[PDB]
RNA sequence: UGUGGACCCGCCCCUUGGGGUGUGUCCAAAGGGCUUUGCCCGCUUCCGGAUGGGCCCGCGUCCCAUCAGCUAGUUGGUGGGGUAAUGGCCCACCAAGGCGACGACGGGUAGCCGGUCUGAGAGGAUGGCCGGCCACAGGGGCACUGAGACACGGGCCCCACUCCUACGGGAGGCAGCAGUUAGGAAUCUUCCGCAAUGGGCGCAAGCCUGACGGAGCGACGCCGCUUGGAGGAAGAAGCCCUUCGGGGUGUAAACUCCUGAACCCGGGACGAAACCCCCGACGAGGGGACUGACGGUACCGGGGUAAUAGCGCCGGCCAACUCCGUGCCAGCAGCCGCGGUAAUACGGAGGGCGCGAGCGUUACCCGGAUUCACUGGGCGUAAAGGGCGUGUAGGCGGCCUGGGGCGUCCCAUGUGAAAGACCACGGCUCAACCGUGGGGGAGCGUGGGAUACGCUCAGGCUAGACGGUGGGAGAGGGUGGUGGAAUUCCCGGAGUAGCGGUGAAAUGCGCAGAUACCGGGAGGAACGCCGAUGGCGAAGGCAGCCACCUGGUCCACCCGUGACGCUGAGGCGCGAAAGCGUGGGGAGCAAACCGGAUUAGAUACCCGGGUAGUCCACGCCCUAAACGAUGCGCGCUAGGUCUCUGGGUCUCCUGGGGGCCGAAGCUAACGCGU
RNA sequence: AGGCGCCGAGGGUAGGGCCCGUGACUGGGGCGAAGUCGUAACAAGGUAGCUGUACCGGAAGGUGCGGCUGGAUCACCUCCUUUC
RNA sequence: UGAUGA
RNA sequence: AUUGAAGAUU
């Protein structure tokens, strides 16, 4: 644009837009679940996914990945969500948080064992 | 109308240089001569006459190049290999003395008029003065 | 009493209510202690200082124009009132004004800054701790007192809540330190001390001080430190790989010596010398004493135990590979993507990479992102030229000379607090942390200077633009008129059995005689050949011929004016087709629709009919593959060839259009290319 | 002292404008390995396609009018290129 | 006139 | 049963 139009428009900031409303910025909201269907992944993905409806203190409704081995969640399960969508479910934005409140952590878990939130074990250890 | 006369100049021996033309008029003004004195001293031009085309004012620019080259494409490497208005009528631009440019690590000149007249940057910076950015040039 | 000060009037200097002066008027005071006639603490008037503040002004300060008009104390005035003081701050009266595309008004969001984080920088983001300013003290009013408040722990009232109530009435306000509860992903002790610093009152001794100086909780952050050091096999076991030879964990362990975090014993701070008292003189100066929360802590000396490792990762980006299990399952997943019976990508295991009292995850900010491009981007086909003009504001402006000096540039000077940042040297054993010193600095104010460029004023020129005279080409537009070819119908003639239509057919029309043929008539719509690779217009668009009304434009002459220029937000006008309204018209064509075929079906392609519409006048609509998918103007940069239209000295030369090929150059390419 | 008055937080009734809520009924839209109907489009896509508009039809669409090439194939042409 | 997912 | 494995097919 010539430099008169900068001075008489100028450019514009690109100010873009939030990928998790967990709402107030908040790096982690609390929920109470409702379901916990089962849901099939699209694209040329196949399997029977983990999911729960999660009822926020937000004052929202939204849908949360179950990760990990098997869970124990069900309709009233009282649960900490933390934002991570599965790419594979559209419309699923956000992952419980393993361990913490009525979300076991996952049992028998050796690896990655900080996420699924599983304390040290003990065997020669 | 003709919008920016010193644009013009800098223009016309730009295109006169890329064809390796000998010579090219430009309508002559003060202030176009000014600056040509200082190619010319610089060394860019081989030089400048003042002259008439149909009977009003021109100036005879004498351009200057390198020698013959050599292998496919034998063309001289340009004199002026950049030639660019920096200050313009829709921004003019003006530099204190402590922010004139230095032009390609001194290998290059900036022309740059002061209220002690148009001089290179070395000479406005001697001089301590600064003013309107006319040009790079290298 | 009147040093003096206040006020009215005058006069002088000075210049907004600043000094000075003269009548007149008006206005002061408080006592206390004593080491008691002479000192200490006070009181009163006034002039100054110092510090702290009020008020005003230039400039700067986020998002939305899908917020465009706003405003009655409104804008100004005269006279009051009110204040410490200016002011519609408030009031009476008069005037009719003020503000806004340079964004008023309205909506959203927000305490501002010093700074902070990020970035090469320009910039972006941000304003927690610390320092400065502002505003608020349950929400809303309001004044009192005072040098100062319209007052967080003062007052009054209204409201909402909690508490007491003998039901009339009352009490109250942690956004002070702790602490409780609620909300939440989440944020501390109902600690110790006035020892230091600082504050209030007091002559002092002192008292008050949840300011503060410490300690406590939390890997939340930064920095320092430990979980040992040297030996120690061609190399235990176990575990893992294995072409069954072996290879790996691995100097790692074991084991030898050595040192000695922790822990124990002994000593033990600086931070604190003042106030005060004595001497001197209540001064200067000298002497003396009291005082430590931190704390039996830091630090010093002695003794002394081998004494904690975790988390993430190993398909590519990205450093690190193997065996099982599993079979599009269970699962992974930042993006690309792994898994369907041989998975370095899932889960486990050996081994490996990375970091280490941490490591990862999520959220958020800057980066990379020249991905809003000022630095530093683009629009023929990628997203992007406005459908075209006209011209308003605005932006931009040829050549010469002079004034001015606004922009711009230079010198001096003031300002830019401290912290922070950067550099030095210092103190804690280092560092973090801290002290001291030095050096940057835009922006703004003042004074002086320059004048090239930009601006402005005044003059001047003719190269831009406009005009004059003379010539030209054109489907440029408007109005009236007229011409022939064809189709349809109507009338007459002659004439007989089909015509029409298709891939083939049928619907249809024909003996009320159609088709074909000849003559006459009516009507509507469109203009064959010329016709072009042609012309005209800003676009849409414009095509028989004739007249009239009218737009643009090209050439020659070099005659006039003297920069009068370019572009153009908004506005206004034009704008193909189809469509809308009113009134006409209606030949041919033809959405819809009615039939005939076709087809698996055929709401279609083919065939026979047919209304709107196509046409005219007037008024709307305002769209498009409104295309060169290429905004407008000007200057510059090889040529060749075809063409329309001028001029010349007419091989040619020279203008203005239309084309193609293509120097230089440009482009992702295709292409573009006076 | 007390009284009256102006102003005045706040409240009321009428009248507009505006924001949140919830909402019976209702319109589409995104996304989801292997459901149904046809076959519009891409080759001349088997009626060249696209387009503004207008009517119509389960559906893609079809047709009318005008426009565009961002259309295949054959011709006559003239341009370019080719010489010569 | 049609030719199921990777 | 079929397929690389599935959906679909008996
Ligand atoms: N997506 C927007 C419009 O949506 C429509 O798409 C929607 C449906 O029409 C389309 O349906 C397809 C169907 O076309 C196709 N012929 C058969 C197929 N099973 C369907 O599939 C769809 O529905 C199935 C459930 O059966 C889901 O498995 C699948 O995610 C989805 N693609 O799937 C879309 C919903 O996923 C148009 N077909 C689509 O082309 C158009 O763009
Ligand atoms: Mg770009
Ligand atoms: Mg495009
Ligand atoms: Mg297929
Ligand atoms: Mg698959």
């Amino acid at each position: 644009p010539t430099i008169n139009q900068l001075v008489r428009k100028g450019r514009e900031k690109v100010r873009k837009k939030s990928k998790v409303p967990a709402l107030k910025g908040a790096p982690f909201r609390r929920g109470v679940c409702t379901v916990v269907r089962t849901v099939t992944p699209k694209k040329p993905n196949s399997a029977l996914r983990k999911v729960a409806k999660v009822r926020l203190t937000s004052g929202y409704e939204v849908t949360a990945y179950i990760p990990g081995e098997g869970h124990n969640l069900q309709e009233h399960s009282v649960v900490l969500i933390r934002g991570g969508r599965v790419k594979d479910l559209p419309g699923v934005r956000y992952h419980i948080v393993r361990g913490v409140y009525d979300a076991a952590g996952v049992k028998d878990r050796k690896k990655s064992r900080s996420k699924y939130g599983t304390k040290k074990p003990k065997e020669a250890a | 109308m003709l919008t920016d006369p010193i644009a013009d100049m800098l223009t016309r021996i730009r295109n006169a240089t890329r064809v390796y033309k000998e010579s090219t008029d430009v309508p002559a003004s003060r202030f176009k001569e000014e600056i040509l004195r200082i190619l010319a001293r610089e060394g860019f031009i081989k030089g400048y006459e003042r002259v008439d085309v149909d009977g009003k004012p021109y100036l005879r620019v004498y351009l200057k190049y390198g020698p013959r080259r050599q292998g496919p494409d034998p063309r001289p490497e340009q004199v002026i290999h950049h030639i660019r208005r920096i200050s313009k009528p829709g921004r003019r631009v003006y530099v204190g003395v402590k922010e004139i440019p230095r032009v390609r690590r001194g290998l290059g000149i900036a022309i740059l008029s002061t209220s002690k007249g148009v001089l290179t940057d070395r000479e406005a910076r001697k001089l301590g003065v600064g003013g309107e950015l006319i040009c790079e040039v290298w």
